[PDB]
């Protein structure tokens, strides 16, 4: 029990991303901003995802 | 200044919680929960080596 | 609960209860996007404690002593066990130094 | 049987021993960012006393209270064919009222919009700030355009 | 009768020896006091050097029993932000550590 | 044994609810998310990996 | 040191009538000498662990 | 001072002794030194105070 | 022999513990830029189960 | 010219800020006046001259 209760909390906080009341944003941007912190990106338009 | 308060606050329960005297309250919070930890396993090196 | 194993614990009292895990709040990276942002902004000191056993106390026997009692006449049969003593005491004293 | 104990025990102490000294210098003479090594929350100092055949740590950590709502934006957008972002991944840009400021994500630290915080790309995104450039002085105080 | 001493070898050699006891045995010339045992060597005590340690005890070639006194650093400091006369770093050097 | 253990398994309600298909997109994490519970009585079971 | 400590294990009588098992068989009858190599066996499998 | 005195004080287990104290006698044996009369013999700690 | 057993199991156990749990806190619930501790490449982010 | 980070390509338009001015010149930085800076970086005006 308890460890279905670990590996799943720790699963669904990929998809936190610091908003307002917790909602969550689309999981692209929560890769787009994992990105961000290995290099500054500059492709807006965003064709590699 | 909140953070000198906040710290001076902290590091008397730190001391009070190795004593033992504020037993029914040393469970009141993750900070004393980590005091308690250790005085565990000071605990056991002192019982056990010899 | 004082006293804890696995999922049961014992209050004071002695009553059995099981345990929950303790709640936190996880961390999460803030995202690029034009859309409302939490940002901490009143903050507050705490000091956790941790404990690290960095030595323990060397212990070191003379095999002679320990196993004959220091008589003269049960040396000349232990001294059969050739590898015995010198396995037990290198063992004990490369410890100690290291 | 003796030896076996006693060898058994100085694996523990070894490998407890490491960890005192990576702490030592990572959370005593350092500062560190690795997440929970020196203790569950943002890492400030730590002091270290001495305790029976061990040392004892005493993290100060910083553990947040309160938080800010902010309307943040992704980028700036000027004549519809100039692109910005911020210079670093860690800061937001964020409208507070009648004029824009800048803070880090981390901390909330507000700062007067430069022109050097920004970085050009060369598209935009739609969905950043949509303005021009006689107007780029209510985003950017410092901004003068002098070709216009 | 005969309780077990600890003789003290470097380079193949034997320079002292703990003892429990106010003779010079073993053929040294030199008996100095420690707060837990008798030492005894040919150490002329004009050495500062320490060749084996344990503890906070240590020897010199010669066998004088000394206290190891804890090694020097210079703690690195956090260049803190304010107006002041500050020390930077100008010159270097290559050091290599095994 | 038991204690470092129980002090590893933290759990967080406002990030446990989100372990779902419908939060990670294109991105299929079906195989890892707790099962949902077949006849309650409990909070989750294994993935469909555990 | 772990090797020659295990070698040295098979000089160990363990209070057999010898340490040999062979030279057991060539001075007893089989049901005598059993209970003399078992000794061995047992104080053998003590010296592996 | 505290974390050394508010646990056991534990002198009848491990405790370097006294050689020079144990061998001259003048007063029956103590359990130090009952443990140096069978060769163990415990080391002053490295931890120096 | 058998407390033998279970005092050496302990012992790796532990250390492996450890282990585990600074990867929980580095590459799952953060993102690392330590080479080969996260996956021989550029961590991007880590599951458990 | 363009900018773009050494862990991954990443285009740049190159802004005035993302250079350091230093005292000295090496004998391969590109070799370029004032009037015409405005090549490398587009946005530079001089105002001075
Ligand atoms: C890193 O380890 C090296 C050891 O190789 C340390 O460098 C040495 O540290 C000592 C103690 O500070 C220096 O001694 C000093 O020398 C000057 C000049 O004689 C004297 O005025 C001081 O009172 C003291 O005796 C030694 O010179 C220095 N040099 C070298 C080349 O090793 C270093 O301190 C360690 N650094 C850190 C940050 O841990
Ligand atoms: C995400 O991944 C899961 C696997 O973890 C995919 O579920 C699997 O999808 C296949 C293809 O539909 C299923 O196999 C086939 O299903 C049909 C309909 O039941 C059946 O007629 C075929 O005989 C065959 O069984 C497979 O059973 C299913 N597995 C599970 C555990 O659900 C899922 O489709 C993927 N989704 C996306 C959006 O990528
Ligand atoms: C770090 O430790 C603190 C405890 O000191 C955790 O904060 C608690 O979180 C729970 C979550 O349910 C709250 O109910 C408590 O009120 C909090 N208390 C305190 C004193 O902070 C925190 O979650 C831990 N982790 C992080 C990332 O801060
Ligand atoms: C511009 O950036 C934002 C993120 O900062 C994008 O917002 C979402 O992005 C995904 C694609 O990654 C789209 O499917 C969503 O529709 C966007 N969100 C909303 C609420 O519509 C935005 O789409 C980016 N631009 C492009 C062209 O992808
Ligand atoms: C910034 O201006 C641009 C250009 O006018 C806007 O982009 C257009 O947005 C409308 C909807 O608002 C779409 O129908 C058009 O197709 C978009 N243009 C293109 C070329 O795709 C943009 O929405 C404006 N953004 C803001 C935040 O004001
Ligand atoms: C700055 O100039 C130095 C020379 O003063 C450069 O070193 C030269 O690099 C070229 C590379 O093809 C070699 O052919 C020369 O023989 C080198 N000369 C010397 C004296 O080393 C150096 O590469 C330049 N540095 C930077 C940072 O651009
Ligand atoms: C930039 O200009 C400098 C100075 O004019 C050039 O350096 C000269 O290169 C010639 C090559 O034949 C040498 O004879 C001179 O001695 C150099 N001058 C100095 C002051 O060292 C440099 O080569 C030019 N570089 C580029 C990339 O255009
Ligand atoms: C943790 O929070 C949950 C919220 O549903 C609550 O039911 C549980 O009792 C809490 N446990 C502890 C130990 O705080
Ligand atoms: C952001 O907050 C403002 C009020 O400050 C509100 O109007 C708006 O709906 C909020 N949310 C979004 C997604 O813009
Ligand atoms: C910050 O936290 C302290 C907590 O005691 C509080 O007194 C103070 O009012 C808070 N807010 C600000 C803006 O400092
Ligand atoms: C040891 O004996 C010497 C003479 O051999 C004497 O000077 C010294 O005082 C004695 N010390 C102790 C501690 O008994
Ligand atoms: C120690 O010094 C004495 C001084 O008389 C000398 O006789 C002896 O040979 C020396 N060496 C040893 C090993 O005792
Ligand atoms: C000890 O050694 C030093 C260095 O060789 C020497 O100068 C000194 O005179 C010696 N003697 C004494 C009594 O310090
Ligand atoms: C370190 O410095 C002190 C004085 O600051 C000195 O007494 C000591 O001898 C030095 N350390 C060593 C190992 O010589
Ligand atoms: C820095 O030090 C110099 C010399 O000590 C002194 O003249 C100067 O006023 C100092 N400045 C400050 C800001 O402390
Ligand atoms: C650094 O020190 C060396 C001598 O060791 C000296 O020759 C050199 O000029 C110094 N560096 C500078 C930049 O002055
Ligand atoms: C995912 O979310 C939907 C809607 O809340 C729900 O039907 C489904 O059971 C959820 N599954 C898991 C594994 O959380
Ligand atoms: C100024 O603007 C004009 C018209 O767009 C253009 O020709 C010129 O290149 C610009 N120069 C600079 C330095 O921005
Ligand atoms: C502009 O450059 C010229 C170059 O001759 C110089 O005279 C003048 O001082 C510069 N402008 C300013 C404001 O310093």
């Amino acid at each position: 029990e308890r460890m279905a209760m670990y590996t799943g909390s720790l699963i669904g906080g990929i998809a936190l991303g610091g908003l307002t009341s917790a909602a969550s944003i689309p999981f692209s941007l929560a890769i787009q901003s994992r990105l961000n912190y290995v290099a500054l990106q500059t492709d807006v338009l965003q064709e590699n995802q | 200044r909140i953070l000198a308060a906040s710290f001076n606050k902290a590091m008397t329960n730190i001391v009070d919680a190795f004593t033992g005297v504020n037993d029914a309250i040393t469970q009141t919070s993750q900070a004393l929960q980590t005091v308690a930890t250790a005085l565990n396993k000071i605990q056991d090196v002192v019982n056990q080596q010899g | 609960a004082v006293l804890t194993y696995s999922s049961f614990g014992v209050c004071a009292d002695g009553s059995i209860i099981a345990v929950q895990p303790r709640n936190v709040s996880y961390d999460s990276v803030s995202a690029i996007v034009t859309a409302n942002l939490s940002i901490p902004f009143n903050w507050t000191t705490s000091v956790q404690v941790e404990y690290l056993q960095i030595t323990s106390t060397p212990i070191v026997v003379d095999c002679s002593t320990y196993v004959c009692n220091g008589n003269v006449r049960c040396v000349e049969l232990l001294k059969q066990y050739t590898s015995a003593c010198k396995t037990i005491e290198d063992a004990l004293r490369n410890s100690a130094m290291l | 049987v003796f030896v076996s104990h006693t060898l058994t025990k100085y694996t523990e102490v070894r490998a407890s021993r490491q960890l005192a000294q990576q702490k030592v210098n990572e959370c005593v003479k350092s500062q560190s960012k690795r997440y929970g090594f020196c203790g569950n929350g943002t890492h400030i100092f730590s002091l270290v006393n001495a305790a029976p055949e061990g040392l004892v740590f005493l993290h100060t950590v910083l553990l947040p209270t309160q938080y800010k709502d902010v309307e943040a934006w992704s980028g700036l957008c000027v004549d519809g064919i100039n692109g910005y972002v911020l210079r670093q991944p860690n800061l937001a840009l964020y409208k507070e009222g009648n004029y824009y400021r800048i803070t880090s994500r981390i901390m909330f630290e507000p700062r007067i919009p430069t022109i050097a915080d920004f970085v050009q790309i060369e598209n935009c995104n739609v969905t950043f700030v949509n303005i021009s450039r006689s107007e780029l002085q209510t985003i950017v105080p410092e901004y003068i355009d002098v070709n216009k | 009768c005969n309780p077990p001493d600890q003789l003290v070898v470097y380079q193949q050699a034997v320079v002292g020896a703990m003892l429990s006891e106010n003779f010079t045995s073993y053929g040294f010339s030199n008996v100095v006091e420690m707060p837990k045992f008798f030492y005894a060597s040919n150490g002329t005590y004009n050495c500062t050097d320490a060749v084996l340690t344990y503890s906070s005890f240590g020897v010199c070639a010669d066998g004088s029993i000394i206290a190891v006194q804890p090694r020097n650093v210079s703690y690195d400091s956090v260049s803190a932000i304010v107006t002041a006369n500050l020390s930077i770093p100008f010159n270097w050097t290559t050091s290599v550590q095994v | 044994e038991s204690a470092d253990v129980s002090e590893m398994l933290t759990f967080d309600k406002k990030a446990f609810t989100l372990a779902n298909v419908s939060s990670f997109g294109d991105y299929n994490l079906s195989s890892v998310i707790p099962s949902l519970p077949r006849s309650g009585s409990r909070v989750a079971g294994r993935s469909a990996i555990e | 040191n772990s090797l020659n400590h295990l070698t040295s294990q098979l000089r160990q009588n363990f209070q057999a009538i010898s340490s040999s098992i062979q030279a057991i068989y060539d001075r007893l009858d089989p049901p005598q000498a059993d209970q003399q190599v078992d000794r061995l066996i047992t104080g053998r499998l003590a010296a592996l662990n | 001072d505290i974390l050394f005195s508010k646990l056991v004080t534990s002198g009848l287990g491990t405790v370097d002794a006294d050689y020079k104290k144990c061998t001259k006698g003048l007063s029956i044996a103590d359990l130090a030194c009952a443990q140096y009369y069978n060769g163990i013999m415990v080391l002053p700690g490295v931890a120096d105070a």
